[PDB]
């Protein structure tokens, strides 16, 4: 399995499992339609249509009527210091015209003993009756053994203070004080009738990509196969086997003042393999021979012939001459040199390969200056032709 | 940065749509998914039937608007083809069309004499039709001819309603800061124009539906962008002060509805992404407010078949439906997490702004949607989903 | 000027004699057979024939339907190839009878004006003039082919007479010896000759803006020489000094990866050197579905892999003007523009990675490399592609 | 010498589709004394005839494939070695080469291998299985029907550099020319060891006893091409003897060989390019494309038609081609183009076509 199928099979199980990661979150926030009211899925509901027989629309005032009919744990903390403590609320109200002070009432819940050097419970104890008459509610830490408040309601009824730990300084008739406010399944995949992969389900129904949980088989079955269509699955008890394929026949489209054409759908009312051909002579390829003779390589005749009668067509050339260049020409395109080092040794291939014809038409003088000539342009040892020839002339006596 | 997010949430609308086409076999009992030449900001069944005893399928008619751009408008009379209790068969077809001065925001059939049929414009002067004295074809020429005009408005708008009980009362509303009342009853038959008979002017913004009382035909309800609801009372000499005026919502109201089997309760639907329920007895509590719908509301109607079942719709692409009895019930977790146990379906085959919907007076739990985007859809849900 | 009409007739006669008879003997061989006649059928459509000339009757005939058959699309003819393509004293046999003496520098005037370093041939497709005489300067009885022998032998050894007899054979060093003493008295790469200068502003390689290479004759102690790589990789990332540059590997300079091992296999480390030793994948030709003819691959393969190389004649600018000028009226225009110097033009000859077509969604595209100097294409993958594919690449 | 030839319009038919005629070809393999038949072509509707000697052209088959928008060119004659059955042979702008059986009345056999549309069909006189095939994809193709494959390619880089227009055999079967729009006419060989042991092995072929395929032998070096004998388009091309006759849009039939007069046929190199224009024959009115002349089976005479309607008749027995007595046949009704005409087995019977969809008969006298 070489990694190129594996990366097109990774990138085809990627972009539409993204798509449904994406329409995982979009269906959870914002889904298209409820899974309780289809019909292949019902168990998700726990309940009945019993309640709408005895409901009773008018009656319905009386119920909210009678439902019309924060927790402050103020939990003190060891001061820092060189004793007991106690919380009140202070409660100033606004400025009636028969008096020139304003209404203060301090309300002291209850004292408690506190190290140096307890908690308090309020469960909606605010008082301010919404009547126009609470102008501020603060929260006074008496001591003994340093007093001060602190601006706990806002004029808008906001929260000035944050929750958690604090610390908060004070002053009699460095030294503080710290307190702490608080208001099994199996999927295998097919991709050209290939086994890429093979896995085993971790859960027993919780789908792979969707995550519901589901209670039967059928339901998962169906819901894969409606939801989900750029997959096709197939199912055999086999252990559970899926078979899972790719649908290259998706209906991709846009599906959708300005005018149109009217119509009028309705749907319910009562419920390799293609052929190849050759490239020269562009037959039909029978599928019996595609890997073997593999077409293109051993090059061509018509290329030869060219060859042959190009360096024909030259004037100034002698009969030996031009013989030996088509056999250099044959040779070299029946194996191909690029390498120069490997010059060294391609020489040593003709004689290897052509050596018997030319001692049958008397070839060796301009096979030498041939040899002499690509000598000249420094791709081989003259040593190397020594070599060549005297191995010609042992198997030529 | 705008437009590629508008294209990919067109792409994802379209998966959407094409996963809903695959699965609706199996929610509801019919669907008929049509498109018109032109859109419908108005669709609305009308009490006629006829049955065919050979057949097995009924006919039903519907009053639909249009909203057009130059091209001449068309108030559409279409037949639809209903199964009633057996069998792919039944199709569309239009048979009157008259043509309308300018395009159509509301339109509403007469209780009392359903041939009779007002419409709004995008002018002031309001219309009103009687489609048995027209022609069953249109004019090539263009020039309507309206049956009984109607004026007093300064502005366009979408508030249209008949009085159940009085004959001739139809309330009107207008982004002038007025509402209109007619009387066409007492105008003789030459008489083809008519004046306000009365004009209210209480709120102090955009007035967006009005609705008259069915069991009381001496009030009315209005709704209004100034976060207000105002119930008024038509025996009282003022016409600035109502009966009440509560602030019933957070953001713009956009629509309400009465109940017609109860008199008291009603409903509101408005812009800050809530229906809320009210009551005609103590109008400063607030007894609930759904919350499922993510955009504005556009329109609400109760079912004439059943008394505790509530309907949404809006931009959202999506309409609800709520069942009123099931309010505050325990259920499961996996229950909860599709949405609340009120909401009792969530019908999202369009693919643009739900523009309008409505019921049919003698069928069970069906309805009829029109939206912008050319799609008219027919449907009734499944049985086993309600019992 | 007029001498030939009694030889035209006498030529005539003597066809229509000799036509007569292989007439004649086609009659005797065809009289030997003896074939049945045809047979119509007793008389969906119709087909009725008339008459102009009266007394003949309106002849009917009930029609007869044809088993239909699949359609392919057009192509011209062409032939396969794998290397480019380009279009624009006697001296007799040392072997024969009457040779006679020739110098050194005239005898191999035809080898050396012939030979080609760039492919060692000669008069090959793509190399047409030579690039100057001075790349391959360094520092008894005797007939005239003997003696240009022995000239040449002793030119290359400079007096070695060991050699020369060795060599030989049927002469030997003491002949050889006393003949010697009483014989004294985005441009196309193109190799420059500047040996005693050094590479400078006047030499033409740096004006196409390109390194030299080995096949120049300059000082080996050069800069603009591009040496090869040397990573023990298959240096298919931009880290690769021969990545950078457009270039592909050496044969003899990149020798850490290993290049100049033997060609006889294909599993080797370097997986840059594809060209040059071939290692193309099998394709195969189809009808496609967008646009006639198409190329599909048998084998998978990976980003950035080697499928193939376009092949097709060399030409000049205006050359391929006028030849897609021509080529308007058939609309086959399968043209790919190489450089400023040459373009392709395939039309006539080429491969199958000529048949794709082009898409605004592609799965592979092209890229120009200066092989041994040759700026050759490589057609690679821009992604994984699976067997029987269609490749579309952008010209 | 006057004309020797008494010829008189006997019939002159007319179809009821009105599209014009390509066509038309004698069953010359028919043996003597049967009831002689022919058989014309249109577009997409080809119809055999019978004829007898009071002009009495009785229709006996007419066949019409389902692709109207096929448009076909030629049609030829063939006989079965073993079942001694007779076969036609036709093609069209599909790309396709079909062959009928018309005692069955069914498509027994279909070839495909040519991209573009066909011009011309050829049989080898000798030998009746093998199958010459002209196409305008600028490349020639020979089939072998007894064994059901393809022969080889007379085409390819050296082959004609637009389309191809037509081609002959010789006689005795042995060598072909070929001729179209790239002002070329190129001769091949049948006749070298190399086309006589691949027709061996295309006979020796068999699919189900062995699994490989067939390989085909190509040929891209003609043994003679030339530039100079024309200068427009070249419609036809055809032997005699030893000798080539062709036509073209300028008006006149040239007769002419390769090489000097004395140069051998069986000994021209592929180098050759002298000529020698033995001779010419003059006519008007031939402007138009895809014209065509005929001889018959022993080449007495020949006969040629015009963008009129008034066809040419010229001899072929007597001496002096250049100063030979001509012919012309007229008519107050031949308002078309004629585009083929063509003989029986002996000289007795001509019948022409033309692109009103009108068939005229000629008869000696
Ligand atoms: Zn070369
Ligand atoms: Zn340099
Ligand atoms: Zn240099
Ligand atoms: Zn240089
Ligand atoms: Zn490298
Ligand atoms: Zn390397
Ligand atoms: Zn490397």
């Amino acid at each position: 399995h070489v990694q190129a199928d594996h990366e097109l099979f990774l990138q085809a199980f990627e972009k539409p499992t993204q798509i449904y990661r994406f329409l995982r979150t979009r269906n959870l926030i914002a889904p298209i339609f409820l899974h309780r009211t289809l019909t292949y899925m019902s168990h998700r509901n726990s309940r009945t249509n019993i309640k709408r027989k005895t409901f009773k629309v008018d009656d319905m005032l009386s119920k909210v009527e009678k439902m019309k009919g924060a927790h402050l744990q103020l939990t003190f903390t060891g001061f820092f210091h060189k004793v007991t403590l106690e919380v009140l609320l202070v409660k100033v109200c606004h400025k009636k015209r028969k008096d020139v002070s304003c209404p203060i009432r301090q309300v002291p819940t209850g004292k408690k003993q506190v190290p140096l050097n307890s908690l308090a419970v309020s469960s909606n104890e605010f008082e301010p009756s919404n009547s126009h008459m609470v102008k501020s509610y603060s929260l006074l830490f008496r001591v003994t053994r340093f007093v001060a408040q602190m601006t706990v309601f806002d004029k808008n009824r906001r929260l000035q203070l944050l929750d958690g730990e604090y610390e908060v300084a004070m002053q009699e008739m460095g030294p503080t004080l710290q307190f702490t406010l608080r208001w099994r399944i199996f999927y295998q995949f097919l991709y050209n009738n290939n086994t890429r992969q093979q896995t085993e389900a971790r859960d027993d129904l919780h789908c792979p990509w969707c995550t519901l949980n589901c209670r039967k088989l059928y339901s998962l079955l169906k819901h894969l196969k409606l939801c989900h269509s750029r997959f096709i699955f197939n199912y055999v008890y086999h252990p559970a086997r899926i078979d899972v394929s790719i649908n290259e026949c998706y209906d991709g489209s846009y599906a959708g003042p300005v005018k149109r054409t009217p119509i009028t759908h309705i749907l319910v009312c009562r419920p390799h393999n293609r052929l190849y051909f050759h490239s020269d002579t562009c037959l039909p390829l029978r599928p019996q021979e595609m890997e073997v003779d593999s077409e293109d390589e051993k090059d061509p005749e018509w290329l030869r012939e060219k060859t042959i009668t190009q360096i024909e067509e030259f004037s100034d050339v002698n009969e030996g001459e031009k013989e030996v260049m088509k056999l250099w020409n044959l040779h070299v395109m029946k194996h191909g040199f690029i390498a120069d080092n490997q010059m060294n040794h391609a020489c040593m291939l003709f004689v290897e390969n052509y050596g018997q014809k030319i001692i049958k038409k008397n070839l060796c003088r301009n096979f030498m200056l041939h040899l002499v000539s690509m000598h000249d342009f420094n791709l081989i040892s003259i040593m190397s032709i020594d070599k060549a020839v005297t191995k010609l002339r042992e198997m030529q006596q | 940065e705008a437009a590629f997010d508008d294209a990919v949430e067109e792409r994802v609308i379209n998966e959407e749509y094409k996963i809903w086409k695959k699965n609706t076999p199996f929610l509801y009992d019919l669907v008929m998914t049509h498109a018109l030449e032109w859109p419908s900001l108005t669709a609305q069944w009308l009490p006629d039937v006829t049955r065919p005893e050979g057949k097995d399928f009924s006919i039903h008619r519907l009053v639909l608007g249009t909203h057009t751009s130059d091209e001449q408008n068309h108030l559409v009379i279409a037949s639809v083809q209903l199964p009633n209790d057996d069998a792919v068969s039944g199709k569309i077809e239009i048979e009157i069309k008259i043509n309308h001065e300018g395009e159509v925001n509301r339109a509403r059939y007469m209780p009392q004499n359903p041939c009779i049929i007002a419409t709004k414009t995008p002018s002031s002067d309001v219309l009103v039709f009687d489609y048995t004295k027209h022609p069953s074809k249109p004019d090539p020429s263009g020039e309507c001819n309206p049956d009984l005009r109607l004026r007093g408005h300064q502005k366009e708008g979408y508030g249209l309603s008949w009085n159940p009980n009085l004959s001739g009362h139809l309330l009107s509303a207008s982004d002038d800061h007025t509402i209109c009342l007619w009387d066409i009853s007492a105008v003789p038959k030459e008489g083809k124009v008519v004046d306000a008979k009365t004009i209210f002017t209480g709120h102090t913004a955009v007035v967006e539906d009005v609705s008259w009382h069915l069991l009381h035909e001496s009030l009315f309800g209005s709704v209004a962008d100034d976060q207000k609801l105002m119930i008024w009372d038509t025996r009282s000499n003022n016409t600035s002060k109502p009966s009440h005026s509560v602030d019933a919502h957070t953001a713009e109201v956009n629509c309400l509805s009465f109940n017609p089997y109860s008199e008291f309760i009603l409903a509101t639907g408005s812009a800050d992404k809530t229906v809320a329920l009210w009551d005609l007895r103590n109008l400063k509590l607030k007894l609930h407010s759904f919350e499922s719908h993510k955009d504005e509301i556009f329109q609400v109607q109760w079912s004439p078949h059943n008394e505790t079942i509530l309907a949404s719709s809006g931009t959202d692409r999506r309409l609800n439906v709520w069942d009123l009895s099931k309010i505050g019930e325990e259920q499961s977790p996996e229950d909860a997490e599709d949405g609340p146990p009120e909401l009792l379906f969530i019908h999202g085959g369009h693919t643009a702004k739900i523009s309008d919907f409505s019921w049919n007076p003698n069928e069970p739990w069906v309805i009829c949607s029109v939206s912008e985007d050319n799609i008219m859809q027919v449907w009734q849900m499944a049985e086993n989903i309600y019992n | 000027r007029l001498q030939a009409n009694m030889g035209a007739k006498a030529l005539y006669v003597a066809n229509f004699a000799k036509v007569q008879e292989k007439t004649q003997i086609l009659n005797e061989e065809w009289k030997k057979l003896r074939v049945q006649p045809v047979q119509s059928m007793k008389p969906l459509k119709k087909c009725t024939i008339e008459s102009i000339f009266p007394g003949f009757a309106s002849q009917h005939m009930l029609m007869r339907s044809l088993n239909t058959v699949a359609l392919v699309p057009i192509m011209y003819s062409w032939s396969p190839l794998q290397q480019n393509f380009m279009v624009e004293q006697c001296t007799p046999n040392i072997d024969g009878p009457n040779a006679k003496s020739v110098q050194r520098e005239q005898s191999l005037h035809s080898f050396h004006t012939l030979f080609c370093r760039r492919c060692f041939k000669y008069d090959c497709f793509l190399h047409p003039f030579h690039a100057t005489p001075n790349v391959y300067k360094r520092k008894v009885e005797w007939t005239g082919a003997e003696e240009s022998l022995f000239r040449v032998f002793h030119g290359t050894y400079f007096n070695n007479f060991c050699s020369i007899a060795r060599l030989l054979g049927t002469k030997t060093c003491k002949q050889v010896f006393q003949f010697a003493v009483k014989e004294s008295l985005v441009y196309n790469y193109q190799p420059c000759d500047h040996p005693d200068r050094p590479c400078d502003s006047t030499c033409p390689c740096i004006m196409t803006q390109n390194f030299c290479e080995k096949f120049c004759q300059c000082n080996p102690d050069c800069q603009n020489r591009f040496p090869g790589c040397r990573c023990k990789t298959q240096c298919n990332t931009k880290q690769c000094p021969c990545y950078l540059a457009v270039r592909e590997c050496d044969p003899d300079l990149c020798l850490t990866c290993g290049a100049s091992e033997h060609w006889d296999c294909k599993v080797v480390s370097c997986k840059n050197c594809s060209i040059q030793r071939g290692l193309k994948k099998h394709l195969l030709l189809a009808p496609s579905d967008v646009a006639g003819w198409g190329t599909f691959i048998k084998e998978s393969v990976q980003k950035n892999e080697f499928i193939s190389e376009y092949c097709g004649e060399l030409i000049s600018q205006d050359e391929a003007d006028r030849r897609g000028k021509v080529y308007d009226k058939y609309m086959s225009s399968f043209l790919f523009n190489l450089n400023n110097d040459f373009v392709v033009d395939a039309t006539r000859k080429g491969n199958k990675i000529r048949f794709a077509n082009h898409s605004v969604n592609p799965n592979c595209y092209a890229k120009v490399v200066m092989v041994n100097g040759d700026h050759r294409i490589g057609i690679f993958a821009k992604r994984a592609i699976q067997a029987g594919e269609e490749l579309f690449f952008d010209y | 010498k006057k004309c020797k030839y008494s010829f008189k319009c006997v019939n002159s038919l007319k179809e009821d589709h009105n599209q014009p005629l390509f066509g038309v070809q004698f069953n010359w393999h028919s043996k003597e004394g049967d009831p002689l038949v022919f058989a014309t072509v249109g577009s997409n509707r080809v119809t055999l005839y019978e004829c007898h000697s009071q002009g009495e052209i009785r229709l006996l088959q007419s066949y019409v494939d389902a692709d109207a928008d096929e448009n076909f060119y030629t049609c030829a004659w063939t006989y079965d070695s073993n079942t001694s059955h007779p076969l036609l042979a036709v093609a069209g702008s599909r790309g396709i080469i079909r062959i009928i059986n018309p005692i069955t009345m069914q498509c027994i056999k279909h070839y495909v291998g040519h991209g573009n549309a066909i011009n011309e069909l050829k049989f080898h006189p000798r030998d009746p299985n093998l199958l010459l095939s002209v196409s305008k994809d600028h490349a020639l193709r020979l089939w072998n029907i007894q064994t059901d494959t393809l022969v080889a390619i007379f085409g390819g880089v050296e082959g004609h550099r637009d389309e191809v227009l037509s081609a002959d055999y010789d006689l005795l079967g042995e060598k072909i020319m070929s001729c179209g729009m790239d002002h070329s006419l190129k001769l091949w060989r049948i006749n070298s060891k190399r086309m006589m042991n691949a027709i061996k092995e295309s006979y020796d072929y068999n699919p189900n006893k062995t699994n490989r395929p067939f390989i085909s032998q190509k040929i891209h070096f003609p043994d003679f091409s030339t530039r100079d004998i024309h200068r427009n388009y070249v419609d036809c091309v055809r032997w005699l003897g030893d000798l080539i006759l062709s036509k073209s849009c300028e008006n006149a039939i040239v007769c002419w060989k390769p090489g000097k007069m004395e140069d051998d046929i069986d000994k021209i190199k592929p180098s050759e390019s002298n000529v020698t224009i033995l001779g010419r024959f003059d006519y008007s009115q031939c402007d138009i494309w895809y014209m065509r002349f005929s001889m018959d089976f022993w080449q007495k005479m020949l006969a040629l038609g015009n963008q009129v309607g008034k066809l040419y008749v010229w001899d072929l027995e007597v001496e002096d081609p250049h100063k030979a007595k001509c012919t012309t046949l007229t008519h107050h009704k031949c308002g078309a183009a004629i585009r083929q005409t063509s003989f029986s087995r002996d000289s007795s019977i001509l019948i022409a076509v033309c692109d009103d969809a009108s068939i005229w008969r000629w008869d000696r006298l």
